[PDB]
Protein backbone atom coordinates (compact mmCIF):
# COMPACT_ATOMS: atom_id res chain seq x y z
CA UNK A 1 0.00 0.00 0.00
CA UNK A 2 1.29 3.58 -1.03
CA UNK A 3 0.30 6.03 1.41
CA UNK A 4 -2.08 5.05 3.47
CA UNK A 5 -1.87 4.50 7.43
CA UNK A 6 -0.42 1.32 10.00
CA UNK A 7 -2.80 -1.11 11.50
CA UNK A 8 -3.41 -4.37 13.04
CA UNK A 9 -5.29 -7.34 12.09
CA UNK A 10 -8.16 -6.22 14.77
CA UNK A 11 -9.35 -3.82 12.10
CA UNK A 12 -9.22 -6.59 8.97
CA UNK A 13 -9.32 -9.68 10.87
CA UNK A 14 -10.43 -11.82 7.73
CA UNK A 15 -7.40 -10.85 6.40
CA UNK A 16 -5.20 -13.62 5.37
CA UNK A 17 -1.44 -13.61 4.97
CA UNK A 18 -0.44 -16.53 2.10
CA UNK A 19 3.27 -17.51 2.43
CA UNK A 20 5.38 -20.36 -0.24
CA UNK A 21 8.35 -22.23 0.89
CA UNK A 22 10.70 -22.45 -1.88
CA UNK A 23 13.43 -25.47 -2.20
CA UNK A 24 15.92 -23.69 0.09
CA UNK A 25 13.70 -23.74 2.77
CA UNK A 26 13.16 -20.56 2.55
CA UNK A 27 9.76 -18.85 3.20
CA UNK A 28 8.50 -16.01 1.34
CA UNK A 29 5.33 -13.50 0.73
CA UNK A 30 3.23 -14.30 -1.80
CA UNK A 31 -0.22 -12.28 -1.79
CA UNK A 32 -3.03 -11.49 0.79
CA UNK A 33 -6.52 -13.43 1.09
CA UNK A 34 -10.00 -13.05 2.70
CA UNK A 35 -11.40 -15.87 4.90
CA UNK A 36 -14.61 -16.10 3.59
CA UNK A 37 -15.90 -19.44 5.91
CA UNK A 38 -14.11 -21.28 8.46
CA UNK A 39 -12.40 -23.19 6.10
CA UNK A 40 -12.20 -20.83 2.93
CA UNK A 41 -10.04 -18.36 1.95
CA UNK A 42 -10.27 -15.83 -0.99
CA UNK A 43 -7.55 -14.67 -3.24
CA UNK A 44 -6.35 -14.29 -6.74
CA UNK A 45 -5.54 -16.83 -9.03
CA UNK A 46 -2.23 -14.60 -10.76
CA UNK A 47 -0.71 -15.25 -7.05
CA UNK A 48 -0.05 -19.09 -7.38
CA UNK A 49 -0.64 -19.28 -11.52
CA UNK A 50 2.85 -20.10 -12.04
CA UNK A 51 2.96 -22.61 -8.71
CA UNK A 52 0.45 -24.40 -8.71
CA UNK A 53 1.19 -26.95 -6.19
CA UNK A 54 -1.08 -26.55 -2.72
CA UNK A 55 1.78 -27.76 -0.79
CA UNK A 56 4.45 -24.97 -1.64
CA UNK A 57 1.62 -22.93 0.50
CA UNK A 58 1.38 -21.59 3.73
CA UNK A 59 -1.42 -19.23 4.99
CA UNK A 60 -1.70 -17.41 8.70
CA UNK A 61 -5.08 -15.54 10.08
CA UNK A 62 -4.64 -13.03 12.86
CA UNK A 63 -0.96 -12.08 11.47
CA UNK A 64 -0.57 -8.50 11.56
CA UNK A 65 3.14 -8.57 11.01
CA UNK A 66 5.27 -9.88 8.07
CA UNK A 67 7.93 -11.39 9.29
CA UNK A 68 7.16 -12.38 13.21
CA UNK A 69 4.41 -13.85 14.81
CA UNK A 70 1.54 -12.20 16.07
CA UNK A 71 0.05 -13.31 19.09
CA UNK A 72 -2.80 -15.32 18.83
CA UNK A 73 -1.84 -16.46 15.16
CA UNK A 74 -2.88 -19.49 13.42
CA UNK A 75 -0.86 -21.47 11.07
CA UNK A 76 -2.31 -23.64 7.92
CA UNK A 77 -1.14 -25.83 5.31
CA UNK A 78 -3.67 -25.17 1.88
CA UNK A 79 -5.65 -28.81 1.59
CA UNK A 80 -6.90 -27.50 -2.14
CA UNK A 81 -5.59 -24.37 -3.81
CA UNK A 82 -8.49 -23.66 -6.67
CA UNK A 83 -7.59 -21.69 -9.49
CA UNK A 84 -10.35 -20.64 -11.77
CA UNK A 85 -9.72 -22.48 -15.44
CA UNK A 86 -10.75 -19.34 -17.78
CA UNK A 87 -7.57 -17.10 -15.85
CA UNK A 88 -6.35 -15.27 -18.71
CA UNK A 89 -4.18 -11.85 -20.19
CA UNK A 90 -1.23 -13.08 -17.25
CA UNK A 91 0.50 -10.20 -18.63
CA UNK A 92 -1.31 -7.54 -17.05
CA UNK A 93 -5.44 -6.89 -17.25
CA UNK A 94 -5.92 -10.28 -15.64
CA UNK A 95 -9.72 -12.11 -16.37
CA UNK A 96 -11.01 -14.28 -14.16
CA UNK A 97 -8.69 -13.66 -10.85
CA UNK A 98 -10.04 -14.70 -8.46
CA UNK A 99 -8.54 -18.61 -6.36
CA UNK A 100 -10.01 -20.39 -3.45
CA UNK A 101 -7.57 -21.91 -0.85
CA UNK A 102 -9.11 -24.36 1.81
CA UNK A 103 -6.84 -24.36 4.81
CA UNK A 104 -6.15 -26.60 7.08
CA UNK A 105 -4.22 -26.72 10.27
CA UNK A 106 -1.16 -29.49 10.92
CA UNK A 107 -4.03 -30.35 13.80
CA UNK A 108 -6.72 -30.99 11.00
CA UNK A 109 -8.66 -28.04 11.72
CA UNK A 110 -10.16 -24.71 10.02
CA UNK A 111 -9.85 -21.18 10.87
CA UNK A 112 -11.50 -20.45 15.12
CA UNK A 113 -13.16 -17.53 15.20
CA UNK A 114 -11.34 -14.85 17.89
CA UNK A 115 -10.64 -10.98 18.67
CA UNK A 116 -8.05 -11.62 15.56
CA UNK A 117 -9.94 -13.72 12.98
CA UNK A 118 -13.52 -13.44 11.59
CA UNK A 119 -14.95 -13.91 8.61
CA UNK A 120 -15.64 -11.26 6.19
CA UNK A 121 -19.47 -11.43 4.33
CA UNK A 122 -19.58 -11.65 0.43
CA UNK A 123 -21.82 -9.16 -1.54
CA UNK A 124 -25.33 -10.29 -2.81
CA UNK A 125 -24.98 -10.60 -6.88
CA UNK A 126 -24.74 -8.02 -9.00
CA UNK A 127 -24.78 -5.54 -5.80
CA UNK A 128 -21.92 -2.90 -5.93
CA UNK A 129 -21.51 0.33 -4.20
CA UNK A 130 -21.98 3.38 -6.48
CA UNK A 131 -18.69 5.03 -7.85
CA UNK A 132 -17.52 7.65 -5.77
CA UNK A 133 -18.23 5.21 -2.59
CA UNK A 134 -15.09 5.32 -0.50
CA UNK A 135 -13.61 1.63 0.35
CA UNK A 136 -10.59 0.13 2.33
CA UNK A 137 -7.91 -1.93 0.93
CA UNK A 138 -5.49 -3.79 3.13
CA UNK A 139 -2.06 -5.29 2.70
CA UNK A 140 1.39 -6.17 3.28
CA UNK A 141 2.58 -4.84 -0.50
CA UNK A 142 5.17 -2.14 -0.93
CA UNK A 143 5.05 1.34 0.08
CA UNK A 144 6.81 2.95 -2.37
CA UNK A 145 7.15 1.46 -5.76
CA UNK A 146 11.08 1.89 -6.09
CA UNK A 147 11.09 -0.42 -2.66
CA UNK A 148 12.85 -3.32 -2.65
CA UNK A 149 11.24 -4.54 0.69
CA UNK A 150 7.94 -4.95 1.61
CA UNK A 151 6.96 -3.25 5.24
CA UNK A 152 6.59 -5.22 7.99
CA UNK A 153 3.40 -4.31 9.92
CA UNK A 154 0.08 -4.56 8.15
CA UNK A 155 -1.27 -1.62 6.35
CA UNK A 156 -4.73 -0.13 5.19
CA UNK A 157 -5.83 2.40 2.99
CA UNK A 158 -9.06 4.19 1.57
CA UNK A 159 -9.88 4.49 -2.08
CA UNK A 160 -13.19 5.75 -4.01
CA UNK A 161 -14.48 3.37 -6.89
CA UNK A 162 -14.55 4.75 -10.68
CA UNK A 163 -17.03 4.16 -13.08
CA UNK A 164 -16.47 1.98 -15.92
CA UNK A 165 -16.90 4.76 -17.84
CA UNK A 166 -14.40 6.71 -16.47
CA UNK A 167 -11.90 3.84 -16.13
CA UNK A 168 -12.54 2.53 -19.39
CA UNK A 169 -11.25 5.44 -21.32
CA UNK A 170 -8.31 5.51 -23.41
CA UNK A 171 -6.17 7.87 -21.57
CA UNK A 172 -6.97 5.60 -18.62
CA UNK A 173 -7.01 1.60 -19.43
CA UNK A 174 -9.38 1.34 -22.44
CA UNK A 175 -10.78 -1.91 -22.75
CA UNK A 176 -8.54 -3.48 -20.68
CA UNK A 177 -11.07 -2.60 -17.92
CA UNK A 178 -14.32 -5.28 -18.08
CA UNK A 179 -17.67 -5.62 -16.32
CA UNK A 180 -15.94 -8.36 -14.34
CA UNK A 181 -13.63 -6.05 -12.73
CA UNK A 182 -13.90 -2.75 -10.54
CA UNK A 183 -11.25 0.67 -10.54
CA UNK A 184 -10.21 2.39 -7.35
CA UNK A 185 -8.03 5.01 -7.06
CA UNK A 186 -7.40 8.05 -4.41
CA UNK A 187 -8.45 11.46 -6.17
CA UNK A 188 -5.00 12.85 -5.63
CA UNK A 189 -3.53 9.58 -6.82
CA UNK A 190 -1.46 9.78 -3.65
CA UNK A 191 -2.35 6.13 -2.07
CA UNK A 192 -3.33 2.76 -4.12
CA UNK A 193 -2.43 -0.65 -3.90
CA UNK A 194 0.94 -2.07 -5.30
CA UNK A 195 3.23 -5.14 -5.23
CA UNK A 196 2.31 -7.89 -2.76
CA UNK A 197 -0.96 -6.37 -1.88
CA UNK A 198 -2.99 -8.53 -4.89
CA UNK A 199 -5.43 -11.47 -3.50
CA UNK A 200 -5.65 -8.98 -0.81
CA UNK A 201 -9.49 -7.24 0.11
CA UNK A 202 -11.31 -4.40 -1.16
CA UNK A 203 -13.84 -3.54 1.58
CA UNK A 204 -16.91 -1.50 1.56
CA UNK A 205 -19.84 -1.02 3.61
CA UNK A 206 -23.25 -1.19 2.01
CA UNK A 207 -26.33 -1.06 3.84
CA UNK A 208 -23.97 -0.86 6.83
CA UNK A 209 -22.61 -4.59 6.19
CA UNK A 210 -18.92 -4.51 5.80
CA UNK A 211 -18.81 -6.77 2.35
CA UNK A 212 -15.81 -7.92 0.44
CA UNK A 213 -16.38 -6.16 -3.14
CA UNK A 214 -13.27 -6.44 -4.44
CA UNK A 215 -9.81 -8.72 -5.10
CA UNK A 216 -6.97 -6.63 -5.44
CA UNK A 217 -5.77 -8.23 -9.02
CA UNK A 218 -3.86 -5.64 -11.36
CA UNK A 219 -2.93 -1.88 -12.04
CA UNK A 220 -0.12 0.14 -14.04
CA UNK A 221 2.62 0.99 -11.60
CA UNK A 222 1.57 2.27 -8.10
CA UNK A 223 -0.66 5.50 -7.40
CA UNK A 224 0.23 7.10 -10.73
CA UNK A 225 -2.65 9.53 -12.12
CA UNK A 226 -5.00 8.54 -14.66
CA UNK A 227 -3.55 4.79 -13.92
CA UNK A 228 -6.29 2.91 -10.86
CA UNK A 229 -6.28 0.15 -8.74
CA UNK A 230 -8.00 -3.02 -10.59
CA UNK A 231 -10.06 -5.39 -8.62
CA UNK A 232 -11.94 -8.65 -9.25
CA UNK A 233 -15.42 -7.61 -8.87
CA UNK A 234 -16.82 -10.24 -6.73
CA UNK A 235 -20.53 -9.99 -7.26
CA UNK A 236 -20.19 -11.21 -10.44
CA UNK A 237 -18.29 -14.70 -9.13
CA UNK A 238 -20.79 -15.71 -6.94
CA UNK A 239 -21.86 -18.87 -8.22
CA UNK A 240 -18.41 -19.48 -8.96
CA UNK A 241 -17.93 -19.81 -5.44
CA UNK A 242 -20.44 -21.18 -4.58
CA UNK A 243 -20.12 -24.20 -6.96
CA UNK A 244 -16.22 -24.36 -5.59
CA UNK A 245 -17.05 -24.59 -1.70
CA UNK B 1 5.97 -11.24 -19.10
CA UNK B 2 3.74 -9.88 -16.22
CA UNK B 3 3.57 -5.66 -15.93
CA UNK B 4 2.39 -3.98 -13.12
CA UNK B 5 1.53 -4.48 -9.62
CA UNK B 6 -0.20 -7.73 -9.93
CA UNK B 7 2.34 -9.96 -11.02
CA UNK B 8 3.50 -11.49 -7.62
CA UNK B 9 5.44 -15.28 -7.54
CA UNK B 10 5.42 -15.49 -10.95
CA UNK B 11 8.74 -17.44 -12.71
CA UNK B 12 9.82 -14.65 -15.61
CA UNK B 13 7.89 -11.51 -15.64
CL1 LIG C 1 -13.73 -14.12 -19.72
CL1 LIG D 1 -15.00 0.43 -11.95
CL1 LIG E 1 4.34 -0.92 -14.44
NA1 LIG F 1 -2.55 -7.98 16.64
NA1 LIG G 1 -16.02 -23.51 5.77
Amino acid sequence: IIGGEFTTIENQPWFAAIYRRHRGGSVTYVCGGSLISPCWVISATHCFIDYPKKEDYIVYLGRSRLNSNTQGEMKFEVENLILHKDYSADTLAHHNDIALLKIRSKEGRCAQPSRTIQTIALPSMYNDPQFGTSCEITGFGKEQSTDYLYPEQLKMTVVKLISHRECQQPHYYGSEVTTKMLCAADPQWKTDSCQGDSGGPLVCSLQGRMTLTGIVSWGRGCALKDKPGVYTRVSHFLPWIRSHT
Amino acid sequence: CCLGRGCENHRCL
